[PDB]
């Protein structure tokens, strides 16, 4: 009905979508904690002499280097993906830019400034 | 601009009608071609048998 | 040339990431502390890799969206 | 800070800050010294009235344009015009503002180098950039292809562009423009008895041309009609009375554009140099150029030119191609609007010729990478 | 923009009563009783500044966009908050991309009738099927049942 | 109205493109039909000749 | 997982997942850098348009094929083409898919070794296999014998096969193909006045050749008929109008296949190199090869070639043998359909060149048992 009414409705829709995205982030962080506790085999460090501790630490470093390599490869892939996303965003913008340059004129005085100039200080909202 | 738009839309309608007719023709000719392909295969089998009998004779 | 150089650089970077693990001069308590360090490092790598998975999936989705927008442009 | 989008032009200087819709100050570019003696003492008489002030005291001045055909022939007067434009019409010191001049295609190098040297030494701007007057007019239309015919007051040039790649071998620059039409109108008015000779009366003839002349759709039919009926004779009141009646001089003045043989020029009209400029382009981008023909510049404001030109090109071009002529209502300021848009871009912000660069390579920097 | 209305949110239409009184201080004698704001701004201008009725046209056009021709008080509020915009564009367009991803749980890159319908149902907004189709075509500009990122931005353009 | 004209033009262009494609397809398939019919006629003649040869031999 | 059946070809790259009927993405293999200067800023102009994108902006590009005659002459451009094919036309990362390239017979070794080295190092595929372009075309026909004439766009080769045993001493590779026919057509069009020179206009001449040219059943009779009547002159509309009329250039362009003396080549036509390829085979499999002559490749799509070739071979061959020419309607994609069938086989699943094998023996693994 009213333009302000539809704008308020869109604002409420934005709030709903923001809450749903916050719910998504909460799910993401919870699953992050779950998977981090699951994948990482605990520190079973009870009643061990020196030598088995050395063996365990060496195998830990080996697996650390392995997973570092895996995460490094995934990071390279993600960098490639984001570079592609940026380049194709530029491509789409080239397909959908051009005229979209902001044709804005400074002869348009801000209403608050005009109100203050004409009325001194009795334009307190604006 | 309005006159040009009207003429363009009329052209588009005519082209759509032509496309429908072409689709009909294509399907009909495709069916006929399949039938004649089967006929030619029968011809080939007949020729094979005749050739074999000629060799035997 | 460069692809072979890419492999060489990759494996050298991984080797640098391999830290000199030395515990033979440490008491077994220090050994357990080092093991805790190694497990925490592996946990950090797991978290980083999972975040990379999530962001990679996000990037794939945005790539699909870009393809759809291109189809609209076509 | 904001950039100053100046546009020297030849006949009207248009300037204003980047990012607006219309130039802030538009005024003729004439500098006129007084010519009589002067007897009143203490009247405060200056030695040279420039800009719009000399269009009000033109009765006792000798106005002389400092820009003949795109090129600048009198550097002191041009410096005076720029100084006036910066200090009195915009009131912004140039020490704190980048500038974006405009220049016609195929102009002498020395003109451009002197322009940049003046802007960097006298006015001492932070950074200035020179752009071709047709690319801006293509910016303003919001296109990215098209062949633009920018028939100014000094020189008419026709730059074809495709997908952002300008074609330098297909620029056809012709020196017939509004000034020659004013002179030809002043020359054919003498056939009825009205003689305008003084350089001040050239302004009156220019006003007559602007307010009355129009481009005929078909020339011979109009010549036959104006010679039988009297439905065309429109009258006009001089600055002192004594109304005049213009007969078939109305559509004969701007017809010179399509038949430059009237003023003795050999070349072909603006209807055929566009087709020639298209035909020099590659065979695969001719359809797009045919469909996106752009008009700009002041002189293309004659009532009825966007139809005559389309009829002529349709006669010349192959029958299958569609010929469309883009004639925006804001034709006169199209170049300046495009200049504002270009200066407002973020991608363009690193193309300015910074002052330290000029200090290292001299004025010849303009021909280098920073074009 | 939003600050003015928010600080006047606890108050009723009497803001427009004060606006009318202030106009009567300058431009008393309205004839249409309908949308006419060029006159008051022009009278403000005639006090010595540079003439510019383009601002008057902008402000008098910012009110009527619904296409029904009406200019409501709420439309006046929209015009006032839109003549100077501060917290606009729904803040971050990255958040817009996140919300569009939320819409496309199928990750197909096209928001369908089902996606928008279920999003509205989650918001629960009661909009008529005529307005439903209106908003759809606002999103689905080409009206093919699919909405890409650009169409979603168009639908949520100026939405915050 | 200008936007409407653009939409009409693009619709007409698409329709004409589809029409051209259908024309090409129909041409190809009709040529195939003609060739196969000629082959079938020759095959009938060859079959009669082969039967005559069988009898005489 | 599924295998990627790519097929480099020369003129059209055809690719798609194994197990389908038609290639998913077919697009010309051209990479064209822009050649003009470019004045619009921020237009998003790339440095090289590849594939089907450069067939729409060809008006301002200089298209150049990266594959001349089967062999690859410009490895960087070929790598660019492959990268485009994998990422934008199929959108499947190569890290998770085997690939099956195709290669003409009798090609230089270095080409094949470089191809496998690229596929294993840059794109990092799991396993790739290279197959001869004629065996696949024999797969697609569902035969197991027959002599296949695969007249592509780069090179025409004629591989005879019997009972699955290829005859390596009877392969006759001839370098006349579609590209030389395009050049010869472009050269004989000049006899009427139409001059095509630019590398972009070669595409227009190719379109003319595809849409109008046909192979004459008898050459002299057609030359006599076209010189008396005018029932052959078919017209064609250029990309800008100005229709052209092709007379006896229609059947003279593809006649070069049967008389390579037209373009100065010494060798015999495709009608006689097939007979020579047959006669090199053993005396007991000549009847089967005569009866199962297979046509493939794009250039064998001329209307009326399956009759001219049969007439010629029947003239050459002994009178008793039956000459039959298999010309499936899906000729153009025959090689790729055969490639899909071969990649879909279970028996073939252990012939791929696994990556660990390449790591142990280097790129020279392709010449070894894994052929
Ligand atoms: N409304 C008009 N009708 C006809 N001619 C005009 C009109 N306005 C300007 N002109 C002509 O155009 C010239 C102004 O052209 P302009 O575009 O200002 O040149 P420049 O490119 O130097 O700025 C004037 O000299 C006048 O002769
Ligand atoms: N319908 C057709 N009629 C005539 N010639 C054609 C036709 N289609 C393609 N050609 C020719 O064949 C070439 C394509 O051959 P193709 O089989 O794609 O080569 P490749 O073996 O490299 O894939 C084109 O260059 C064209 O000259
Ligand atoms: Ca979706
Ligand atoms: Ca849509
Ligand atoms: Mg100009
Ligand atoms: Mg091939």
């Amino acid at each position: 009905i009213s333009a302000s009414r539809k704008l308020q409705l869109k604002t409420l829709m934005l709030q709903i979508a923001k809450q749903e995205m916050e719910r998504e982030a909460e799910e993401r962080r919870g699953e992050k904690g779950r998977v981090l506790r699951t994948r990482c085999q605990p520190l079973e460090l009870d009643g061990l002499g020196f030598e088995e501790l050395q063996d365990l630490c060496r195998q830990l470093h080996a697996r650390v280097d392995k997973v570092d390599e895996e995460r490094y490869d995934v990071e390279a892939k993600v960098t490639k993906n984001i570079t592609e996303i940026a380049d194709l965003t530029q491509k789409i913008y080239d397909l959908r830019g051009k005229f979209k340059r902001p044709t804005l004129r400074r002869v348009r005085i801000s209403a608050d400034a005009m109100m203050q100039a004409l009325l001194g200080t009795r334009a307190k909202e604006s | 601009i309005e006159s040009d738009l009207e003429r363009a839309e009329e052209r588009a309608e005519l082209s759509e009608g032509k496309c429908a007719e072409l689709e009909e023709e294509l399907k009909t000719v495709t069916n006929n071609l399949k039938s004649l392909e089967a006929q030619a295969e029968k011809y080939s089998q007949k020729e094979d048998k005749y050739e074999e009998e000629i060799k035997v004779l | 040339g460069k692809r072979q150089t890419e492999r060489e650089k990759k494996k050298k970077i991984l080797a640098e990431r391999r830290k000199a693990l030395a515990i033979d001069h440490l008491n077994e308590d220090q050994l357990r502390e080092k093991a805790k360090e190694l497990w925490q490092s592996i946990h950090n790598l797991e978290a980083e890799k999972f975040d990379l998975q999530e962001k990679f999936k996000q990037q794939k989705y945005e790539i699909n969206v870009l393809r759809n927008r291109i189809n609209d442009n076509q | 800070t904001t950039a100053l989008v100046c546009d020297n032009g030849s006949g009207l200087v248009k300037a204003g800050f980047a990012g607006d819709d219309a130039p802030r100050a538009v005024f003729p570019s004439i500098v006129g010294r007084p010519r009589h003696q002067g007897v009143m003492v203490g009247m405060g008489q200056k030695d040279s009235y420039v800009g719009d002030e000399a269009q009000s005291k033109r009765g006792i001045l000798t106005l002389k344009y400092p820009i003949e055909h795109g090129i600048i022939t009198n550097w002191d007067d041009m410096e005076k015009i720029w100084h006036h434009t910066f200090y009195n019409e915009l009131r912004v010191a140039p020490e704190e503002h980048p500038t974006l001049l405009t220049e016609a295609p195929l102009n002498p190098k020395a003109n451009r180098e002197k322009m940049t040297q003046i802007m960097f030494e006298t006015f001492n701007v932070p950074a200035m950039y020179v752009a071709i007057q047709a690319v801006l007019s293509l910016y303003a239309s919001g296109r990215t292809t098209g062949i633009v015919l920018d028939s100014g007051d000094g020189v008419t040039h026709n730059v074809p562009i495709y997908e952002g790649y300008a074609l330098p071998h297909a620029i056809m620059r012709l020196d017939l423009a509004g000034r020659d039409l004013t002179d030809y109108l002043m020359k054919i008015l003498t056939e009825r008895g009205y003689s305008f000779v003084t350089t001040a009366e050239r302004e009156i003839v220019r006003d007559i041309k602007e307010k009355l002349c129009y481009v005929a759709l078909d020339f011979e039919n109009e010549m036959a009609t104006a010679a039988s009926s009297s439905s065309l004779e429109k009258s006009y009141e001089l600055p002192d009375g004594q109304v005049i009646t213009i007969g078939n001089e109305r559509f004969r003045c701007p017809e010179t554009l399509f038949q430059p043989s009237f003023i003795g020029m050999e070349s072909a009209g603006i209807h055929e140099t566009t087709y020639n400029s298209i035909m020099k382009c590659d065979i695969d981008i001719r359809k797009d150029l045919y469909a996106n023909n752009v008009l700009s510049g002041g002189t293309t404001m004659y009532p009825g030119i966007a139809d005559r030109m389309q009829k002529e090109i349709t006669a010349l071009a192959p029958s299958t191609m569609k010929i469309k002529i883009i004639a925006p209502p804001e034709r006169k300021y199209s170049v300046w609007i495009g200049g504002s848009i270009l200066a407002s871009l973020s991608t363009f912000q690193q193309m300015w010729i910074s002052k330290q660069e000029y200090d290292e390579a001299g004025p010849s920097i303009v021909h280098r990478k920073c074009f | 923009d939003d600050i003015y209305k928010a600080a006047v949110e606890q108050l009723t239409e009497e803001q427009k009563n004060e606006f009318k009184a202030a106009f009567d201080i300058f431009v008393l004698g309205a004839e249409d009783g309908c949308i006419s704001t060029k006159e008051l701004g022009k009278v403000m201008r005639m006090l010595g500044q540079n003439p510019t009725p383009e601002e008057l046209q902008e402000m008098i056009d910012e009110v009527d966009e619904d296409g029904s021709g009406t200019v409501d008080f709420d439309e006046f509020l929209v015009m006032m908050v839109r003549c100077m915009k501060d917290d606009s564009k729904g803040k971050s367009e990255e958040e817009l991309s996140d919300l569009f991803r939320m819409f496309d749980k199928n990750a197909d890159g096209y928001i369908d009738l089902d996606e928008l319908k279920m999003m509205l149902q989650a918001t629960g907004e009661t909009i008529t099927e005529d307005d439903i189709e209106e908003l759809m075509k606002d999103g689905d500009k080409n009206n093919d049942g699919r909405i890409d990122y650009d169409e979603f931005l168009e639908f949520m353009k100026g939405v915050e």
